[PDB]
């Protein structure tokens, strides 16, 4: 009947609330700047993903009143509480809606070339223009030092890449001492080398000897399909409550 | 005849096991310097010799002091020299050092020395709590009899 | 029937209590994201509150949102038995919260209260072979050489303690961690005397103890005074709340 | 006789032609199947460059005697070849294995009796007191050539040598900007992503509409 129609309102009105904190939950664990990533992303103002998540926590508190709302009108059945309800769920729904896209649209650039050009331009400079390109200069320089010398990784596709490119670290640092990064050498606890000369050389096992683009992306990628969907979801629970709740309304006796 | 100087100016030379001497003076320079090192307690002298190096005025780091070592923890040394140029001679007279004893990881008592924070706030909650509860119970008890 | 100035103290004294209560949900969210990382610097001696606290608070908070609104509710539609719910609803995370407050305060003055407490666990576990070993130099070689420090008595911790360190490294070539030097961007040492006999300029001389005890210090007071700074304001809302409820 | 230098295993050195140098394989065993190990002796290595004029390149005097010619006299080895490293003769039955340079304490001796390296010393142009071999860094974009020869220490004559390499490249280099940093590709994802919700928006939108007129209705 009616009340049943009712019951399926205040269920899907239910659900669009946990999602409202389910999505402030997952926001705030991307916004937390986990392992920084910050320094790699402030890089190109690549922050869309970031953007889409705060944007993500204020719709989610923003969600799980206007749900509690919904509950609220739908029972005591007042048309313009509908109608403000409607209105404001309208708005809301445009800002996650711009969140998911923002977020998707950002993704399909982290590539084994864009963190390659970072990687070649902006590690080791000692030259930079201007105070924002020396402070982009350091975090990327930084967070590249992170990656090698505990993630025992060395390039993005390996320590082939500083053997076959010009890069900031090249022109500062001549090969016959410094063929790649030191930060790529296997140190022994003493944090000096297990042998120079094989590391050198590139003898297997002295150094670190794979690239790190799947430690860059795959944070990247999970932020990427985490909000993007998760809205998409929520703006079709809400769509189809949308059109029931509109009904109902339409059917209000004056 | 020389009095040694001390380098405690650019570092920390007081350690466990080792410490730094001073070199002889530039007056000796190419000379055959022994140094000579005495635990306290006993007459147990110990040699160690080397020419005296060319006096690099100030330019910092080798060992720009002396190093001594096996210098076993807690105890007080005497350090002196005698050095030779020719055969003319130069002596100085001995200085007392100490080295620092060893302290066990698992003798750190727990230093626990609560702050008025701690003891202020459970004070004041425990009372907060004790008012409530009661003027709960007060509440309910008045409200039962309307 | 219960005087409007009366009604007006529950509404502003609710508004009051879900703003802090937000805020205070809020706060203790940002404790548990641990911005430090310090929950492997406590969880090798364990028996936690620090975290603990906050892992109580952030439900707290939000309790204190829900029951708030619902007692600005109650307030303005003067039920008997809304008025009962907002006492019966209230004084439960009131008592969850006083936990809170109290949990969180307690285990920082059992651990820094002095820095001993903490540098048993450098001592035993620095770059030690055992499992935890390896997990807690992680968070230590990453705090030396993102905060410039050698320990919480600089380079000479080292020596002022038995620590596992000795046990692999005879003193005469390291007194103090390699990582104690400073590092040029090639991460190469700047001097290799200047680091094994120690000028006072290539060392990280500064006490470690200050970013440990900076971190553990405002976690706590973020949870313990904020929570008693809503239970000061929810007292007399909630002695107001007992004359309504025998009013009505 | 083909008696060539190699460049140095690729199994083993994965990086080793790097822009301003290469290692090479040492003459194990080369001077000596014929059992030539009487005594003391040295090889000497010597550098040249692909020119018309090189044919000329007589690595020792018409009496025997190798040539004294360095990095400067020859201009980095152009005007001539020159004499880039040296060392003793190896008597073929130590074979390192390659396999167990893994011990970290024979590392180095492993690679000492392997190989030479050829560009390895950036500092020694500069020092009017080192009156060393000098191996300097090696120019970029050089196919060079390369001839291991044997010294007869007892009497000072070649005694024979090798044929020059066949050429080796360094590395060389894309400049950075090349590297086109779009991805051409589209994911899948966005492209449902941005569809579907730029659709969405137009039918809350007809929609409400509905519900305004509806309401109006009645
Ligand atoms: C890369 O290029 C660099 C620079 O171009 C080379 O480094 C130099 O190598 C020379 C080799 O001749 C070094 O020469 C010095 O010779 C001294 C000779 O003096 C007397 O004393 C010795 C005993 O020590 C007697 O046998 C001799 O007959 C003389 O009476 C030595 O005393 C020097 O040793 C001291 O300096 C070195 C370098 O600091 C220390 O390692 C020693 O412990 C000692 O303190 C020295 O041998 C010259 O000093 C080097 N300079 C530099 C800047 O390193 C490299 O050889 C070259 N490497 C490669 C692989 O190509
Ligand atoms: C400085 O010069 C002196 C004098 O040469 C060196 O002292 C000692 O000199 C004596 C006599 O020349 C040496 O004596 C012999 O020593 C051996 C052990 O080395 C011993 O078995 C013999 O019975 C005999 O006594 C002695 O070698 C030498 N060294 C010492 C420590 O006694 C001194 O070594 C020189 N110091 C430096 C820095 O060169
Ligand atoms: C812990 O380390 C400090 C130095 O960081 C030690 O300080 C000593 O202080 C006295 C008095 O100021 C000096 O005479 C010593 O020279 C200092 N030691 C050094 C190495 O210079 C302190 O003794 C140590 N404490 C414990 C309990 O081990
Ligand atoms: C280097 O070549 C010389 C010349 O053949 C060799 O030395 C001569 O050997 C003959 C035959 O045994 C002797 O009659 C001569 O007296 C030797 N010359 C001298 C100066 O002693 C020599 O054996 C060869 N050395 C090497 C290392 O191959
Ligand atoms: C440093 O980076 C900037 C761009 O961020 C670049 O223009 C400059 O050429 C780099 N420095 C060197 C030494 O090339
Ligand atoms: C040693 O130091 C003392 C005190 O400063 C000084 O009087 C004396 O002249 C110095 N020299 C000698 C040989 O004692």
């Amino acid at each position: 009947t009616v009340r049943c129609f009712q019951s399926l309102l205040v269920f899907g009105n239910v659900i669009i609330g946990m999602c409202g904190i389910a999505l402030t939950a997952e926001c705030i664990f991307f916004v937390s700047d986990q392992y920084s990533l910050y320094p790699l992303l402030e890089a190109t103002d690549n922050d869309d993903i970031y953007g889409a998540a705060w944007i993500g926590i204020f719709v989610g508190i923003c969600l799980f009143c206007l749900s509690v709302l919904g509950i609220v009108g739908i029972m005591k059945s007042n048309r313009k509480i509908l109608l403000v309800y409607f209105i404001l769920m309208f708005i809301v729904y445009g800002f996650e809606v711009a969140s998911c896209i923002t977020a998707a649209t950002q993704r399909d650039f982290f590539t084994p070339n864009l963190f390659l050009k970072q990687m070649l331009e902006r590690y080791q400079n000692n030259s930079p223009p201007s105070n924002d390109d020396k402070w982009k200069n350091n975090g990327v320089t930084k967070t590249w030092d992170r990656l090698m010398l505990q993630d025992y990784c060395c390039g993005v596709n390996g320590p082939s890449d500083w053997q076959k490119y010009t890069s900031a670290f090249r022109t500062e640092n001549n090969d016959a001492d410094y063929p790649w990064p030191r930060q790529c050498c296997v140190m022994n606890k003493l944090k000096e080398p297990l042998n120079l000369e094989a590391c050198k050389l590139g003898v297997p096992g002295y150094y670190h000897n794979q690239g790190c683009y799947e430690l860059i992306s795959g944070p990247m990628n999970r932020h990427a399909w985490g909000v993007a969907w998760f809205g998409f979801a929520i703006l079709c629970w809400t769509f189809w409550v949308l059109l029931g709740t509109m009904f109902y309304w339409s059917r209000i006796e004056y | 005849d020389f009095n040694i100087s001390s380098l405690s100016g650019p570092l920390s030379p007081a350690l466990t096991e080792s410490l730094l001497v001073a070199l002889p003076p530039c007056h000796l320079t190419g000379g055959n310097a022994t140094l000579m090192v005495r635990r306290a307690n006993d007459s147990k002298v110990v040699k160690s010799s080397f020419m005296v190096p060319p006096c690099r005025g100030r330019r910092e780091l080798v060992s720009s002091a002396y190093q001594v070592t096996n210098l076993v923890p807690g105890t007080k040394y005497y350090i002196s020299y005698l050095v030779t140029k020719g055969a003319s001679t130069e002596s100085s007279r001995e200085i007392p050092m100490s080295t620092l004893p060893r302290r066990k990881a698992e003798a750190i008592g727990l230093g626990m020395a609560p702050t008025g924070g701690m003891v202020v706030i459970q004070v004041l909650l425990s009372v907060a709590m004790f008012l409530l509860v009661v003027g709960f119970i007060t509440a309910l008890a008045l409200g039962a009899r309307k | 029937k219960g005087s409007p100035v009366v009604v007006g103290l529950l509404v502003v004294g609710n508004i009051i209590i879900l703003l802090s209560g937000l805020a205070l949900f809020a706060e203790t969210i940002w404790v548990t994201a641990d911005q430090y990382r310090v929950y492997p610097l406590m969880g090798v001696s364990g028996k936690d509150d620090v975290f603990a606290g906050a892992w109580i608070a952030i439900f707290c908070g939000f309790s204190f949102f829900v029951v708030a609104s619902f007692g600005v509710g109650a307030a303005l539609c003067r039920r008997r038995s809304m008025i009962l719910t907002y006492l019966v609803l209230m004084l439960i995370v009131y008592i969850f919260e006083c936990a809170s407050c109290i949990t969180s305060y307690t285990h920082r003055d059992y651990m820094v209260s002095n820095p001993s407490l903490i540098t048993k666990q450098m001592l035993t576990f620095y770059s030690a072979d055992s499992d935890q070993g390896r997990e807690l130099t992680r968070l230590w070689d990453r705090v030396m050489i993102e905060q410039e420090c050698c320990g919480t008595s600089g380079p000479m911790d080292w020596v002022n303690f038995t620590s596992a360190f000795r046990a692999s490294t005879p003193e005469v070539v390291f007194p103090w961690p390699p990582l104690c030097c400073r590092r040029t961007g090639n991460f190469i040492p700047v001097n290799e005397e200047g680091c094994r006999l120690g000028h006072l300029d290539y060392l990280f001389t500064k006490g470690c103890f200050e970013h440990i005890g900076h971190a553990i210090d405002s976690y706590t007071w973020g949870i313990s005074w904020f929570g008693f700074a809503i239970l000061m304001w929810t007292l007399p809302v909630m002695l107001i709340a007992m004359y309504f409820y025998t009013t009505l | 006789v083909n008696l060539q230098p190699q460049l140095a295993s690729v199994t083993f050195a994965t990086n080793n032609p790097t822009l301003t140098t290469v290692a090479l394989e040492k003459p194990l065993c080369m001077f000596d199947s014929s059992a030539a190990l009487h005594g003391t002796y040295e090889v000497y290595l010597y550098v040249l460059v692909d020119s018309a004029s090189s044919r000329n390149a007589s690595v020792q005097d018409s009496t025997k005697t190798p040539l004294s010619s360095t990095p400067q006299e020859t201009e980095g080895g152009r005007t001539g070849p020159y004499k880039a490293a040296a060392f003793d003769l190896a008597p073929c039955s130590d074979l390192p294995s390659l396999d167990a340079v893994r011990d970290v304490s024979q590392a180095s001796e492993i690679l000492n009796a392997y190989l030479v390296r050829v560009g390895i010393n950036g500092t020694c142009l500069s020092d009017p007191n080192f009156r060393g071999l000098c191996n300097p860094p090696l120019s970029a974009a050089t196919e060079y050539r390369f001839k291991y020869v044997l010294v007869n220490i007892s009497t000072g004559l070649v005694q024979d040598q090798t044929l020059w390499s066949d050429p080796v490249c360094t590395n060389q280099l894309t400049p950075y900007s090349a590297i086109d940093t779009w991805p051409g590709r589209r994911s899948g994802g966005m492209i449902v992503i941005t569809s579907i919700l730029g659709s969405l928006p137009f039918f809350l939108l007809v929609g409400f509409a509905g519900a305004i007129v509806l309401s109006l209705m009645d």
